[PDB]
């Protein structure tokens, strides 16, 4: 029979990340670009969809 | 026509998670000293 | 009323260069009031030396202005591009190519036809400068987090102004229709 495929993928017991590093990698606890001044001396709105 | 009922094994949570009523502003814990108003867990209601 | 105050912060709108809003610091500060008066002492002093890091961070690193927020930037305090002059190398000689081809007959599908060649160096940045609005990286160095070491003591004319996000600094009314 002709036949198309169909994918999909499973990550059960797990939370997606999406650290704030700027090259997102564990360079350490503190991020540095959630500490650099532009996100620490200036507040900001965040909108997320 | 019979058959065999199922089985749900009703058993106490993991790691008790619950018999302890954590993190809620409404039911909060104490660790303070005896002679002293204060507390030692505020318990913010987001924390899992 | 209070003195050691929790520092103003500036938001930003990547939209028009200016700022916009300012609040106090909304989400970082400690809880001490499951501390006693042996760290509830140092908590007071670290946000006074905080103040006054930011004291003098502003002081060094802005601009000296008369308006927290100008409405208008004028064109000699906005960070300008000054790229460097682009230097085209012409790539012939257009007398000695017009020339053959009117000659012989050339086609013509450096250069052979004549060892001829000069650069036209050109200007690069811009005829009137930018004028309104600032970039992020000035954002950080221009609005510094604004200590005010005094609350709206004050009457309705002396009060940081610029702080109400709905301000028209240009007719010094909040504005409507929401």
């Amino acid at each position: 029979v002709p036949s198309l495929t169909q994918k999909k993928f499973l990550c059960d017991r797990t939370m997606w990340r999406i650290p704030f590093s700027s090259n997102f990698m564990s360079m350490g606890a503190l991020t540095d670009l959630g500490q650099n001044m532009l996100y620490a001396n200036s507040a900001h709105a965040l909108d997320m969809t | 026509q019979a058959a065999p009922n199922r089985p749900n094994y009703i058993g106490f949570r993991d790691n008790f998670i619950g018999l302890m009523y954590y993190n809620s502003t409404g039911n909060m814990g104490v660790l303070a000293g005896q002679a002293s108003q204060l507390n030692a867990v505020v318990d913010l209601q987001d924390r899992n | 009323s209070k003195e050691i105050p929790t520092p103003y912060m500036w938001s930003y709108q990547p939209q028009m260069g200016l700022a916009a809003g300012a609040s106090q610091d909304y989400s970082s500060r400690m809880n001490w009031l499951s501390a006693g008066p042996h760290m509830i002492g140092r908590v007071n002093g670290i946000r006074a030396t905080r103040n006054q890091i930011l004291l003098e961070q502003a002081a060094l690193t802005s601009t000296p202005r008369s308006q927290l927020n100008p409405p208008n930037w004028p064109a000699a305090q906005v960070y300008q591009e000054n790229p460097a002059p682009t230097t085209v190398l012409l790539p012939r000689d257009a007398e000695a190519e017009v020339q053959m081809t009117n000659s012989g007959a050339q086609l013509a599908g450096r250069s052979s036809f004549t060892p001829r060649q000069a650069y036209l160096t050109l200007q690069s940045s811009s005829s009137q400068p930018r004028s309104g609005g600032i970039g992020t990286l000035q954002f950080v160095e221009e609005f510094v987090p604004s200590v005010y070491f005094n609350p709206f003591s004050g009457a309705p004319g002396l009060y940081p102004d610029d702080f109400i996000p709905n301000y028209d600094a240009v007719s010094e009314s909040v504005d409507g229709y929401d």
